[PDB]
DNA sequence: CCCGCTGCCGATTCCGCTGGAACATT
DNA sequence: AATGTTCCAGCGGAATCGGCAGCGGG
């Protein structure tokens, strides 16, 4: 297949009748890429990898030799598109050719004029910088001069399409994120650049905002904030502006479709809320309102990042209040009021029940600072409520095993803070842990991570008390093995045999360190 | 204090008589009249340019803008201004031979001129073809004003008729020659000859527009006709009064100043006095200056409502121009 | 359609009868056709340099085309005009070019007149552009390409109608065999000489039609009619130069930037402000601030009322008029109000007065919507369309005050002799034809430079006065004017 | 009124559905032959003509739908189909090829017609749907 | 939760006009 | 110095077109 079309694709470049040869070349490229993507056999797959990146013929040679010719722009586009796919199907096994590809992308960006060709080149370069995060190749990617070039592009070029300003800004951020050692001396300027452009796009009183530029600048700022922390501890000038812009980008403005600015803004929030902290207590009411209403937005990708942002927000405010939970007791009262109001509310939104109870458990910590007894009231209210619903309520006549991980995480969070365990709810707590080990298969994937985290957090919680409770770990593990070994092995549900639990323990006893 | 703000009356006999442009009417090649063209009604622009000064030091000399012409090589292999010749798009290609060549072979105007190309009797020169950016008025030359009486005779021969003059006018050697019309005029304090440019054949454009008279989809109902008649009468801006049996000019837009430079002046003043305060609002006398008096609006609401409720559905509105400042607050 | 480029295929006859000059030494009709096509290329290369043009030869001996019919030679597949193609046709001028034509492909053969039409159809059908008009100019003198066959004639008529239904309009200009149109061909069926214009009618022009503004004429509270603001007259000017690299003749890709705050380092558009130094003190404010202090209204027209056409005196001109015409697609029913206003304003001789704002952030400027009545006749003289004319109104300082301290009249007898002279020189102004000498000369010099032929033509300045003509056509009365009351007196 | 909405080109389920139904009706009246067949055939050809030179895509969509059940209508329009064939890319070129497939038999040459429209190259275009039609 | 179309709406490219700033001349 | 020309920069119309949402089926 390949190298039959690849040679023909080379010879179409010298053939007369350009823009007629270009159509044949585009078809050759499409068929070749389609053959390459679908082949899954490491021998043939490696042969195709070598042929595609050949030095005499091959895709990159065609791209560099068809670069002073408008007729082939589509072909170039296609090739770059295909490579973004091929780099995804592949992995670090593009590493030998990476620098080659990198150069090609750069060259295209500086010689092709169509944004429909600049965009795929920048996308491929971003995905290269993302694939080889930590590798020997990063020093070979001349990151310093790459930044010099693209940061020149921000000034020494006038009015790019803004579908390429988005990518340029995002790439400038990614340069700070990956291989930051070579960005050390030029990140400050980059920060200014972001703080410049963002400002315009969000504070112009004369011009309609460029949403793609906003998304790109927020993504780049998010990447840059790794390795280059701008905390209120040492930077109470820049960090406050970062927070103001994120707040503007996530708050409910006029009803906007094309959810790309709120999404990136609150992803930045979810990743760096700790970085800008003091501002986070100065807006807790409005922040909580906005984050909640975003969590219910029903958009498949906005809801996910909104939930992550809410988690980080609650975690950060709990940590901040816990340090000084005496003059922030108003905020404690507010958050307990809100969580209780959610719980008392008869909704079918299990998501908001989960976040409510988990924030309740999070704030259990600082509550013991003001009373030292409400922590004892919790883990009794919580244990009793959790026993009444996952331990006797409609053994199979319901579907509310969805919020068992959140309840169990809440219990783990609570009991870490109280001394003198009430010693009579120990059996019921053991029973909850055993049953969630039992109900691991019943969950969907990406919902199995959260319950393993819940189980391990419980295990860590009651392993730090004393040997007397460390015996409960022995009993609960023994019971879980009893349950999963006692299963038959050769509007409908399924039945687990033993397989569904493997990853469970594979996560518990090996893969907590990167998770705990 | 109402009209003094409304008009430029507060400025008077301060601005000098602008400029006399000396030339000569040439009819054929024998008659010649020594003439002084005074530039007249003409678009006005602010005479100061916002200067780019770098922030946090406010110094113009602290920044220099450069302009390099590199190349389209794999790297930006710069070339020098001495290595650059201007070309011209001709079909699908670009023609070299930049500047000295076209300096040699460019059209030469043979100096300034105000020669006459003949005369046009009727409304062959109708105002929708005036094409200039300025309007000149030619009077005369003094110092044995034979020229002045000759041009008075010419003006009276032009205006006692409906006749007008087509003129070949050129400012100087370098100026591109132009062809225009020469109005007779009717003034008693003075008598001029008013000149406006006039299109070349590759200037004017033929566009085809579907007719409205012979339209059945958009035939207007006579109720609509009389509603519009009522609106027009209720919204008139001219009147006959003071027992003179002549028409007056209410709301003379030809008298108020340009609000652009006035509001710029006030903004500069405010930012000079109060460097921290933000943009001021637009003065209310400015808005009152750019609006018809209240009586016409009061006369107009009722016919306006008649047309609103009587003409067909003013239906489709799906557009917006929301600003960043208002979309993020 | 707006982006519909026009197409034109040149189909010339090379059979036997155009390589002999009917016993004359004036011009062989083949050379006449080549002259015509040269003229059309040089015209549309500066008038419509986006239209597609093609040259196809039939009746030749050897063949070239995508179908490989015999005796059909496509010299140029249809594409934008260029200097290369004008030169490629120029190599067939005159008798030397005639023999060159003879030797490259060679005339004399049995063409079909149905394969050639098929080739033209394929040419039209092989381009990937939106075409507004498909037209084929047939350059031939023969009357009966079917002199010995009727099946051939029927096939030709069939394929002609087969072209016509797909919107391909064949038009025929016949190279007069005896030099005058008395050869009356019966083929009014196939087609849908008028050729001197095609040799030279339009030295230079342009083509377009576009809104230039889509606004809302609002009746001051909510009654809004969408409307287009067209530009009837524009003052075209020569194309801008292109910076081109000496050694290779390539565009040079300029890039401008500001830097060096006494250090050397790129300045982003955010770290600079705008200042004006007045007197001694310097006023500073930022770019969006200096963009927003000129902002009064939203784009559109708002009625200030109505004034009769009489009291707006027609020497208050500073900006060429525009043309209001109703646009319904933005808000429906606008054309009804527009027609009502047009009719009523015409009957009352009253023009509307509006506050015009073309772009989003630009000061308002007063305009007068003067109604104009569409004029037309049996000949269909569509020379002004119905609608409004935006006369731009000066404010107070766009006007200027002049000396005015001069008032001397002339006796009511020089007026008579000036009347004599003016009625002597009275002439109809024009319909067209005063083309810009500078622009025309630029086009001619550019033609010469691109085709590097002999040296550039001299555009005949229609703008110059026929000085000797006036002098002779007045005769002995201008001197009578010169010395009637005012001798030099020395 | 039946054929009119085939000019209501905003929803496929309106004009395309009307074209489908029109093809069925016209094949029926042809089969149970009666003197309403030519009148309807010409009437439908009228809107097809009105689409042929102003909206090529809707023209070919409607023509494909009609010729799904009534091939012999295509005979008037195969000239336009061939003239439009080089200008289509994607599913529309496939629709054009199906239309020309409907009447392959009886066409006098169809090989100069195809090779002229560069049939060999379009066959190598990478698409299982179109390749199959080319082989048919 | 997926999966798939399919409206449709946003942005690009291409023009073109206007405005503002810089030029060169008497 | 007054002005006209050239040049650069910015806005909008129009066509295209791709993918972003949301909406049904699986």
């Amino acid at each position: 297949g390949v190298r039959c079309s690849l040679l023909r694709l080379q010879e179409t470049l010298s053939a007369a009748d350009r823009c007629g040869a270009a159509l044949a070349g585009h078809q050759l490229i499409r068929g070749l890429g389609q053959e390459c993507v679908l082949s899954s056999s490491p021998a043939v797959l490696a042969l195709q990898t070598s042929l595609v990146f050949s030095r005499d013929f091959g895709l990159l040679v065609f791209v560099r030799k068809s670069l002073n010719s408008i007729e082939f722009r589509e072909c170039r586009e296609e090739i770059l598109k295909f490579l973004c796919i091929f780099l995804e199907k592949m992995g670090q096994k593009i590493a030998p050719y990476s620098v080659e590809i990198k150069n090609t992308c750069t060259s295209v960006y500086t010689k092709d004029r169509a944004a429909k060709c600049k965009i795929p080149a920048l996308d491929l370069l971003i995905k290269l910088l993302q694939t080889f995060r930590s590798s020997r190749l990063m020093d070979e990617f001349k990151i310093g001069e790459l930044f010099s070039k693209f940061y020149g592009e921000l000034a020494l070029k006038k009015k790019i399409p803004d579908t390429v300003l988005e990518k340029v800004y995002e790439l400038l951020g990614l340069l700070g994120e990956v291989h930051p050692s070579e960005m050390i001396n030029n990140a400050e300027n980059l920060f200014r650049a972001f703080l410049g452009e963002l400002k315009t796009q969000m504070t112009s009183a004369v011009r309609e905002p460029k949403l793609p530029v906003l998304a790109g600048c927020l993504k780049g700022l998010s990447s840059l904030l790794c390795n280059f922390t701008k905390s209120m501890e040492e930077d109470p000038q820049t960090s406050r502006e970062i927070f103001n812009f994120v707040l503007k980008a996530i708050r409910p403005q006029i009803d906007l479709k094309r959810y790309a600015v709120p999404s990136a803004g609150l992803r930045l929030f979810a990743l760096h809320a700790s970085q800008f902290s003091t501002c986070l207590l100065d807006n807790y009411v409005s922040l909580f309102e906005v984050l909640l209403k975003w969590c219910a937005h029903t958009n498949v990708e906005l809801k996910k990042a909104a939930l992550s942002a809410l988690e980080s927000f609650l975690k950060q405010v709990s940590n901040m209040v816990a340090k000084n939970a005496e003059m922030h007791k108003n905020k404690l009262q507010y958050f307990m009021e809100q969580f209780y109001g959610i719980i008392r509310n008869v909704d079918s939104n299990n998501k908001e029940l989960s976040i409510a109870i988990r924030g309740y458990g999070l704030f259990a910590g600082p509550c013991k600072v003001i009373n030292a007894k409400d922590v004892d009231f919790m883990y009794v209210e919580l244990i009793q409520r959790c026993k009444q619903m996952f331990l006797t309520q409609t053994d199979t006549g319901d579907d509310r095993v969805y919020q068992m991980p959140s309840f169990l995480q809440s219990v783990a969070s609570v009991l870490l803070y109280l001394d003198t365990v009430p010693e009579v709810y120990t059996p019921v707590l053991e029973h909850l842990v055993v049953m969630q080990i039992d109900s691991f298969p019943q969950y969907s994937p990406k919902m199995q991570l959260v319950c393993c985290r819940a189980i391990v957090k419980v295990f860590l919680a009651l392993a730090a008390k004393g040997p007397v409770l460390r015996n409960c770990i022995s009993t609960v593990v023994h019971q879980g093995l009893i349950r999963i070994c006692s299963k038959p092995v050769v509007g409908k549900w399924k039945v687990p045999t033993y397989k569904d639990y493997v990853d469970l323990f594979r996560h518990l006893l090996s893969s907590d360190q990167m998770m705990d | 204090f109402s009209e003094s703000l409304r008009k430029l009356c507060v400025f008077k006999k301060i601005e000098r008589h602008s400029i006399h442009w000396p030339c000569r009417l040439t009819i054929g090649s024998n008659l010649s009249i020594r003439i002084a063209a005074y530039k007249s009604i003409l678009q006005e622009r602010v005479k100061k340019t916002w200067t780019v000064v770098d922030a946090k030091t406010l110094k113009k000399e602290d920044i220099q803008k450069e302009t390099v012409y590199c190349l389209n090589d794999d790297d930006e292999t710069e070339v020098l201004k001495e290595d650059i010749i201007q070309g011209f798009r001709y079909g699908s290609d670009i023609v070299p031979f930049s500047k000295v060549d076209e300096e040699q072979m460019k059209y030469k105007s043979e100096g300034k001129c105000f020669s006459v190309l003949g005369f046009c009797k009727s409304s062959q020169v109708q105002r929708r073809f005036f094409m200039g950016n300025q309007v000149l008025k030619v009077f005369a030359a003094r110092d044995d004003e034979a020229a002045a009486v000759a041009l008075s005779s010419l003006i009276h021969a032009l205006d006692d008729l409906d006749m007008v003059a087509i003129v070949r006018y050129a400012y100087d050697k370098r100026a591109n020659p132009q062809v225009g019309v020469a109005f007779p005029h009717i003034k008693h304090n003075y008598e001029c000859l008013v000149y406006v440019q006039l299109p070349f054949m590759e200037d004017l454009r033929q566009y085809m527009f579907s007719s409205l008279k012979n339209s059945k989809k958009y035939a207007p109902t006579e109720a609509q006709l009389n509603a519009v008649d009522a609106l027009i009468d209720s919204m008139s801006l001219a009147k006959k009064d003071e027992k003179t049996d002549t028409l007056e000019d209410l709301f003379p837009t030809t008298k108020i100043p340009n609000p652009r430079f006035q509001r710029l002046f006030q903004c500069l003043l405010h930012r000079a006095l109060h460097p921290r305060e933000p943009l001021p609002p637009i003065q209310q006398h400015i808005w009152n200056m750019l609006n018809p008096p209240a009586e016409v609006t009061t006369k107009s609401q009722i016919p306006l409502s008649k047309i609103k409720t009587l003409f067909p559905l003013i239906e489709a509105k799906k557009k917006d121009q929301v600003t960043a400042q208002e979309i993020f607050q | 359609k707006y982006s519909g480029r026009d197409s034109l295929i040149f189909l010339v006859d090379a059979s036997k009868a155009m390589f002999e000059s009917q016993s004359e030494d004036e011009l062989t009709p083949f050379d006449m056709s080549i002259q015509c096509i040269q003229s059309v290329y040089i015209s549309k290369i500066i008038s419509s340099d986006r239209d597609l043009l093609a040259v196809v030869f039939y009746g030749t001996e050897k063949d070239k085309n995508s179908v490989n019919f015999k005796n059909i030679y496509v010299l140029q597949e249809l594409d934008n005009p260029g200097a290369k193609r004008i030169l490629e046709l120029d190599q067939f001028k005159g008798q030397q070019g005639q023999k060159r034509f003879q030797d490259m492909m060679g005339h004399g053969s049995d063409y079909s007149l149905s394969e050639v039409l098929w080739v033209c159809a394929n040419l039209f059908s092989d381009v990937q552009f939106k075409m507004s008009h498909k037209r084929i100019m047939l350059f031939t003198n023969e009357d009966n390409p079917h002199g010995n066959d009727s099946a051939k004639a029927s096939r030709a008529r069939t394929k002609a109608g087969d072209l016509r239904d797909t919107g391909i309009f064949l038009d025929l200009m016949h190279l007069k065999k005896p030099g005058g149109f008395d050869i009356s061909l019966f083929y009014r069926d196939i087609i849908s000489s008028k050729l001197e214009d095609l040799l030279r009618k339009v030295r230079a022009k342009e083509t377009r039609k576009r809104a230039l503004s889509r606004l809302k004429l609002k009746l001051n509270k909510d009654i809004v009619i969408s409307v287009g603001i067209y530009n009837l007259v524009q003052k075209a000017l020569k194309p801008p130069p292109i910076k081109l690299y000496r050694e290779t003749n390539e565009p040079v890709k300029t890039k401008t930037r500001t830097f060096n705050t006494s250090t050397g380092g790129l300045l982003l558009p955010s770290d600079t402000k705008r200042s004006q130094i007045y007197g001694s003190r310097q006023i500073i404010l930022e770019k969006e601030e200096t963009e927003e202090l000129k902002r009064f209204d939203d784009p559109g027209l708002m009625l200030m009322g109505f004034k009769p056409l009489v009291l707006l005196k027609k020497h208050h001109y500073l900006r060429p008029s525009l043309f209001v015409y109703p646009e319904e697609s933005l808000v429906i029913g606008s054309s009804t109000l527009f027609s009502a206003l047009l009719i009523k304003c015409l009957e009352k001789e009253v023009a509307a007065l509006c506050r015009y704002t073309p772009r989003r952030n630009i000061p308002p400027y007063f305009v007068a919507l003067v109604p104009q009545e569409e004029e037309l006749d049996d000949q269909k003289i569509q020379v002004t369309p119905p609608g409004f004319q935006l006369v731009f109104l000066p404010f107070a300082d766009d006007k200027r005050k002049m000396p005015f301290t001069e008032k001397i009249m002339a006796t009511p007898e020089q007026v008579g002799k000036m009347k004599a002279i003016v009625e002597k020189l009275r002439f109809t102004y024009r319909s067209d034809s005063f083309e810009n000498p500078v622009l025309q000369q630029h086009f001619r010099n550019l033609e010469a430079l691109a085709l590097d032929l002999m040296e550039p033509e001299q555009a005949v300045d229609l703008t110059l006065p026929k000085v000797e003509a006036m002098n002779k056509r007045l005769g002995s009365l201008v001197d009578e004017f010169k010395e009637l009351v005012y001798p030099p007196d020395y | 009124a039946l054929v009119n909405n085939m000019s209501f080109v905003r929803y496929k389920e309106v004009y395309a559905a009307a074209a489908e139904v029109l093809g069925l009706i016209l094949r029926y009246v042809m089969e149970r032959k009666n003197i309403l067949e030519e009148s309807l055939c010409e009437l439908v050809a009228k809107q097809l003509k009105q689409h042929q030179n102003t909206m090529e895509d809707k023209f070919i969509v409607c023509l494909n739908k009609v010729t799904k059940s009534f091939p012999p209508l295509a005979d008037r329009f195969m000239n336009a189909v061939f003239f439009l064939l080089p200008k289509f890319h994607g599913v529309l070129k496939t629709l054009c090829l199906e239309v020309v497939l409907c009447r392959v038999e009886g066409m006098t040459e169809l090989y100069f017609q195809l090779k002229s429209k560069d049939f060999v190259q379009v066959m190598r275009h990478r698409d299982d749907e179109r390749q199959k039609v080319c082989l048919d």
